[PDB]
């Protein structure tokens, strides 16, 4: 397949490169705050029994 | 992810092998020159007619 | 020559065989994921340690 409109592999790209940042960001955050679970979106069980204690 | 693999599938269904046509395009040019030269050729039959008289 | 020219609706199909199976992939990607965090909160819910907000 020789397209000139769709471009598959550069989606391909694109997606792991998303990833990859979303890993990076997710790191600077957990560096920046000092703890792995700032939120109730890291998760929500922990962040409760941790606000309560 | 999913709306990429739509795209990469409208491209599967619509999209030219461009590099075939790289090709078909000279085999055509050529063969539009032959079949010039073979009009032309073929134009000329009545003209044999008249050496006859 | 008819018998070469059908040959590109069995390439379509393959091809949408393959794009179905790559939807089935992501959506099994997300599958597994949420397959693992289930384990851990079993496995966490398991402990009698913990007080009745906890579970």
């Amino acid at each position: 397949l020789n397209s000139i409109n769709t471009n598959a592999g550069a989606m391909i790209a694109l997606q792991n490169l998303n990833g990859t940042n979303s890993e990076l960001t997710t790191v600077q955050q957990r560096i920046n705050t000092g703890k792995k679970i700032a939120s109730a979106k890291d998760n929500g069980a922990i962040w409760a029994t941790a606000k309560n204690q | 992810k999913l709306q990429d693999s739509l795209d990469a599938g409208v491209g599967n269904l619509v999209d030219a092998d461009l590099a075939k046509e790289s090709a078909k395009l000279q085999s055509l040019q050529t063969k539009q020159q032959l079949g010039v030269q073979a009009l032309s050729i073929a134009n000329q039959s009545s003209s044999s007619i008249l050496s006859l008289f | 020559s008819a018998t070469a020219a059908s040959m590109n609706a069995v390439k379509d199909s393959l091809q949408r065989g393959q794009s179905t199976i790559d939807v089935a992939l992501a959506a099994g990607d997300t599958i597994t994921d949420l397959l693992g965090k289930m384990k851990e909160k079993a496995l966490a819910a398991s402990d009698t340690s913990l007080n009745t907000a906890s579970f």
